[PDB]
RNA sequence: CCCGAU
DNA sequence: TTCCGAGATCAGACGAGATCGGG
DNA sequence: TCGTCTGATCTCGGAA
């Protein structure tokens, strides 16, 4: 089970999401009692796991505004990190991005910042 | 959250030999890599894809199918960088307890960086006043077996200045 | 030799880093091993190897040569790289002999391995003038006047010419106007020096006072005319002894004269030879002194007179009782002291046979002590390796509660505790090790 | 004596009996007859797989004093193995499931293999099919007895049960009867016709014998039991 | 029997034992020394550094380090009073 | 024991599948087993596979 | 492409070693077969068949190898 | 001398208790079961 | 170790 | 004269089917 | 129970 590459994150909280929303949907289908003696851990995680990912509005979100979001992210110059923050934190107000949200020194210049809440509400 | 190549042994035993091994073999990897932390790696969920899978070989012994199957599954590990979004499902008086809506109830918050209004004194008081934001700080994981919990977190609170609760 | 490859990883691992060690050690452990051959068998990437054999030749501790097959087969030193221990002390004697200034010219001239003098005296323009007073500027003019001092004794040598071989490459090696030449110290000429102290005590400590001043200023006019492979000194007359004292003494040229026939004749005789062989010896008694009591002690004095007469006069010329002496005896020869029994001719019978005789030989007892010596500071660093990664947190809070306070003054009682007792182990080597070099023939 | 030679190379071995041999012409080359004491001893684990379900809870009810039977029962899960004497074997015959073991007995249609001890070639252990017959001598056709190099003067001859399902099949076609009837030296068969044989099919085939239909007809129907009687 | 009771000891203890810290004045020059340049070899470039932290490391982000008078005059003597060999 | 010592030595041999016969450790001993590559067992008599006037009548 | 194209004597063992203990725990069978129950003459039916879910591997003793489905080889 | 050997043979391989790689141990068996290199998802 | 079987 | 190397002449090794049966 | 191979000292012989 030797895990060969430890890291590769772009997985967005939609990417997530959507996978086990088809997962959970798809699994049923094949739902095993035989299986039951032996794992029934996955099915916990899965089903509270799609709960909190649920929590932040996914529902209503879309596989295209990945690539509409990130094509306004490219501009500003913020860390593939960064902006996976701002995708899966959703930031809802300028608050989080004026306050809560990362590398907030320097780069704020309250000018993409103002744009950023454009950006983040479409 | 990020995905995790990883390469394990697969083996199927040989009375499901009708169903597709790609879908099979998930069916058996679901079943050894979920709710478990991998040291140094962190909480694995699913599977994603499998993106290699080689040759069935059928070894001198069992008679089941032994495929050597390379995938990617995604695993949570914060980076050091995230502000999450948990619940309090406890408070002790060294350190609340924040908890991941029915993720994970392992992450133990220490309080001491929060404004100078900060005491959790035993009748499930908060914090004294001026869901719940985290911000994940350091990675920490034990391994177990030592003779014949192992991803905890230590979650941080800054001024944040929290516009819409406090 | 294992426990001597045991101090050259704890050695470099202090100094350097841990691959420049590693690299390092293994190239003790392989020999005359080529460039892509050491980062195969150590798994180290060939960046790495190419950059750790850089600071290795810089600190003159790996040695390259090509013969036959046209690939260079570097190869390491072993004795050279035990001599970082003796560094501060190294620095010492330079402070007795020569001023701050040429003090500071040994130290980076051992820290920073090869140098010019271009770099060096612009080195120490810097240390020396940043601790003297400004507008009071220490002027670098008398530093190359006491560098040259220094070489005029012959304590700081050039470097052998660089072979300059096509897979050696040039540019790396130096550290980033003119190029000079390169040297090293000289610590050959220290062994010699070290040597002068160890003989100027040994008189001193036994004879009188003014015994060993004539000692010091036979070997201080002694110099450049030997070398270390030199069996004895060169020989003088006692008229030029007369012309070299110090001025602090008044003595008559006959009464000393009484004295220099009285130096020339004893137990101990200037024969280099006989010198180190009799300074061996009491740090041999000082072992068992330190160990055995001075009952055991008396009779290990016993077996350097009498070579092979043992067990027949040990009981009688001790007068110690037999049940008391016999265990010193098994204890000498269990702990390789008393050597061994080599007069029994009777044939094959341990029962019956012409008695084992007790016998020391004085070089098996020094390989060993020298062997023990090098696994005792292989103990003494491993505890500072220990001591240092726990305490850590409270060095950067003066940079602390009353048992935070008290775990580092303890710490630092230790730790100085430790320092200290390095080199004094470290002056049982040299003693030993010049009388290890002074029997051996062929290098 | 020591570990190498005689517990590492030449190790004991579980599920192996010895008895004195006697013949039986009767039978095909193929087939050894082994008796029923020892058939009822000597087990195979065959593993339920959907077409023995029903035949194996046939015979798990006569149990071990029947021959057609079992003696032991494990679990789908190691459970140990249910010696099949003392319970009720119709309440173990409901409750057998896949996938679980039952040690059944040395039934006909069985692969053991024969040694005899001075083994001198490769011929020496051979498979053989095993027939429960009614005695306690291992009976097998003479005409494999040269392989052997075995006479029936009171010479005892090993017989062991090999237990997985991969090693039976390596008896069956690498060292079944019906494959080695060639020795590797010459190419030569050794598996013939050994004295009586010969000379009875000598007098037979001589020219001066002549057989009327009733004769005729006597001898060869001789010739029609055991995969035989089904030919016109 | 006489001796089958424990392990012999935990530990052996000689009645006789080292002298003292031997040679107590002076190595306090050379002792400060021993801790002096180990302060400044260890911060020296003459050393190696852990790029396996920074190849472990997959959380690479801005703002932290991972991402981030000589009074002299002129002069010039060259002195062979060393060795013309090798 | 002359039984025991040929076969102590003669063991850990086997015709690979390119017809080559190696040892255990990969050395060759026969480049084709025999020459031809034959099985003495299924050989017929002469060291010939065929004996072609039997075939022929047959 | 390059071995011989008759299935040895060590090799039809084999397959039948191993279909015979596949199917002896429960594999499906692919014979429909007639009220067999010793899991070795079932293996033999699906063998003439040529109905065997098996795949040779054939090494090359230098390391290289090649497959030869049951399929596509020649039995006795 | 330190002396690794590999385990082949037979007369290792029985001590073992490894399958021997004489005879029907030489080639291994595969399975012919519904498999493919599939493509991945769109992360 | 004896004996005996083959 | 020297002698360095090599053919000659003892001494020590560690081997010598397989199984089965009983006192 | 020799039977074997090994490897260890002596000695008459040629080269420098
Ligand atoms: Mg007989």
């Amino acid at each position: 089970m030797e895990v060969k590459d430890a890291n590769s994150a772009l997985l967005s909280n939609y990417e997530v999401f959507q996978l086990l929303t088809d997962l959970k949907e798809q699994r049923k289908e094949s739902g095993k009692n035989k299986h039951s003696s032996g794992q029934q851990n996955l099915n916990t995680i899965t089903y509270e796991t799609l709960k909190y990912i649920s929590k932040t509005p996914c529902r209503h979100q879309s596989p295209e505004i990945v690539r509409e979001f990130l094509t306004a992210l490219k501009s500003h110059k913020l860390t593939k990190a960064e902006k996976l923050q701002l995708l899966n934190h959703r930031p809802v107000t300028a608050v989080e991005i004026q306050l809560m949200v990362e590398e907030s020194e320097e780069r704020l210049t309250e000018e993409q910042i103002e744009a950023l809440l454009h950006t983040v509400t479409s | 959250f990020v995905l995790v190549e990883m390469v394990d042994t697969v083996r199927i035993p040989p009375w499901q030999f009708e169903r597709k091994l790609n879908d099979s073999i998930a069916e058996e990897l679901n079943k050894k890599l979920a709710n478990k932390v991998v040291y140094n790696v962190g909480l694995c969920i699913c599977l994603f894809d499998i993106t290699k899978l080689e040759d069935a070989y059928v070894f001198p012994g069992d008679g089941a199918s032994h495929t050597k199957v390379h995938f990617r599954c995604v695993v949570f590990h914060p980076f050091l960088d995230e502000i999450l979004i948990g619940k309090i499902k406890g408070c002790s008086p060294e350190g609340v307890h924040v908890s991941l809506g029915f993720f994970d109830d392992i992450l133990i918050p220490p309080e001491s960086l929060q404004q100078p209004a900060k005491f959790d004194e035993a009748e499930q008081v908060w914090v004294w006043e001026y869901g719940e934001e985290i911000r994940f700080r350091v990675v920490d994981e034990s391994f177990v077996d030592t003779s014949p919990y192992t991803l905890v977190g230590s979650i941080s609170e800054p001024g944040l200045g929290l516009l819409s609760w406090w | 030799t294992q426990a001597e490859i045991k101090l050259c990883s704890l050695l470099l691992q202090e100094h350097f880093g841990e691959i420049v060690e590693k690299i390092g050690v293994h190239l003790i452990r392989t020999g005359s091993q080529p460039l892509r051959v050491i980062a195969h068998d150590t798994g180290t990437s060939l960046d790495q190897v190419k950059k750790a054999l850089c600071v290795l030749v810089q600190h003159n501790l790996v040695s390259y040569q090509v013969h036959k097959r046209g690939v260079v087969e570097y190869e390491a030193q072993c004795s050279r790289v035990l001599r970082m221990l003796r560094y501060p002390r190294y620095i010492y004697t330079t402070k007795t002999l020569y001023s701050d200034t040429g003090e500071l010219i040994v130290e980076e001239l051992l820290l920073n391995g090869k140098l010019t003098m271009s770099a060096v005296v612009k080195k120490v323009a810097d240390r020396l003038t940043e601790t003297m007073e400004d507008g009071k500027t220490m002027d670098y003019a008398e530093v190359s006047n006491t560098f040259v001092r220094l070489a005029d004794t012959h304590f700081v040598q050039r470097c052998p010419s660089v072979p300059t071989t096509e897979n050696s490459d040039p540019g790396p090696p130096p550290p980033a106007p003119d190029d000079g030449i390169y040297w090293q110290a000289n610590l050959d000429r220290f062994h010699q020096h070290f040597r002068d102290q160890a003989i100027v005590s040994a008189v001193a400590n036994r004879m009188d006072q003014t015994s060993s001043e004539i000692v010091r200023t036979m070997l201080r006019m002694s110099e450049i005319t030997t070398s270390s492979s030199a069996p004895f000194t060169q020989p003088l007359s006692s008229n030029e002894i007369f012309r070299s004292l110090p001025v602090g003494y008044n003595i008559s040229k006959q009464v000393l004269d009484q004295y220099l026939t009285l130096l020339a004749d004893d137990p101990l005789e200037i024969n280099l030879h006989k010198a180190l062989a009799s300074l061996a010896t009491a740090t041999l008694e000082s072992v068992v002194q330190e160990r055995f009591g001075s009952r055991c002690a008396r009779i290990f004095r016993l077996v350097l007179q009498k070579k092979h007469i043992e067990q027949k006069q040990v009981e009688d010329f001790a007068m110690i009782p037999a049940k008391e002496a016999k265990d010193m005896l098994y204890k000498m020869l269990s702990e390789n002291f008393m050597s061994l029994q080599e007069i029994p001719k009777t044939p094959d019978h341990a029962p019956s046979r012409t008695f084992y005789l007790y016998t020391v030989n004085i070089l098996s007892a020094a390989r060993m002590l020298l062997h023990r010596c090098y696994k005792s500071i292989a103990n003494l660093i491993e505890r500072r390796q220990f001591e240092t990664k726990e305490n850590k947190r409270l060095l950067e809070k003066s940079q602390i509660t009353a048992p935070e306070r008290q775990q580092l003054e303890t710490l630092k009682r230790n730790v100085n505790k430790l320092d200290a007792s390095e080199i004094q182990v470290d002056e049982t080597i040299f003693l030993l090790e010049s009388y290890i070099e002074c029997t051996m023939k062929r290098q | 004596q020591g570990r190498f030679r005689g517990n590492l190379s030449g190790k004991r071995v579980d599920f192996s009996g010895r008895t004195v041999i006697s013949p039986d012409p009767n039978l095909r080359i193929d087939e050894v007859a082994v008796p029923v004491h020892v058939a009822k001893i000597l087990t195979f684990p065959e593993k339920v797989n959907k077409a023995n379900i029903n035949f194996l809870r046939k015979l798990v009810q006569n149990g071990p004093e029947v021959h057609p039977g079992a003696n032991f029962i494990q679990q789908r899960h190691t459970q140990m193995k249910r010696f099949l004497k003392y319970g009720n074997r119709e309440k173990m015959a409901q409750e057998l499931k896949y996938g679980d073991i039952v040690e059944r007995h040395l039934i006909d249609g069985d692969v053991v293999l024969f040694n005899r001890q001075p083994s001198l070639h490769k011929l020496s252990i051979m498979a053989h099919l095993a027939r429960v017959k009614p005695h306690r001598t291992f009976r097998f056709n003479e005409c494999v007895c040269t392989p052997y190099n075995a006479d029936f003067d009171g010479d005892e001859m090993n017989l062991h049960l090999p237990q997985t399902e991969e090693a039976k099949a390596e008896a069956l076609v690498l060292m079944g009867t019906k494959a080695n009837l060639v020795t590797p030296r010459n190419g030569e068969p050794l598996i013939a016709a050994i004295q009586d044989f010969l000379t009875g099919a000598y007098l037979l085939t001589l020219k001066d014998t002549f057989f009327d239909r009733a004769k005729a007809c006597q001898i060869i129907a001789s010739i029609l039991v055991g995969k035989d009687e089904k030919i016109k | 029997f006489s001796k089958g009771e424990k392990l012999p000891d935990v530990v052996l203890k000689p009645p006789p034992l080292f002298p003292d810290t031997d040679y107590k004045p002076v190595p306090l020059k050379t002792g400060e020394g021993e801790e002096y340049m180990l302060a400044l070899k260890q911060e020296l470039r003459e050393t190696m550094k852990r790029m396996p932290y920074f190849i472990e490391t997959p959380e690479e982000r801005q703002d932290i380090e991972r991402y981030s008078d000589w009074r002299r005059l002129p002069r010039e003597m060259m002195p062979r009073n060393k060795c013309k060999k090798a | 024991y002359m039984q025991r010592r040929l076969v102590k030595s003669l063991e850990d041999l086997c015709s690979q599948y390119d017809l080559t016969v190696r040892s255990s450790t990969g050395d060759i001993i026969q480049f084709i087993y025999g020459g031809d590559g034959l099985d003495p067992a299924a050989m017929e008599g002469k060291d010939e596979p065929l004996e072609f006037k039997r075939v022929l009548d047959n | 492409r390059i071995t011989t194209p008759y299935m040895t004597k060590y090799e039809r063992a084999r397959v039948l070693g191993t279909r015979a203990l596949q199917i002896a725990m429960c594999a499906p069978v692919m014979v429909e077969l007639e009220g067999e129950t010793d899991p070795l003459l079932i293996a033999m039916k699906e063998l003439k068949a040529r109905k065997i879910p098996i795949i040779i591997r054939r090494y090359l003793p230098d390391g290289s190898y090649e497959d030869w489905g049951v399929d596509e080889l020649i039995i006795t | 001398f330190g002396q690794k050997d590999s385990v082949c043979g037979v007369s290792e391989c029985i001590i073992m208790g490894i399958p021997m790689n004489i005879g029907t141990g030489l080639f291994k068996l595969l399975h012919k079961a519904d498999r493919d290199p599939n493509p991945p998802k769109r992360p």
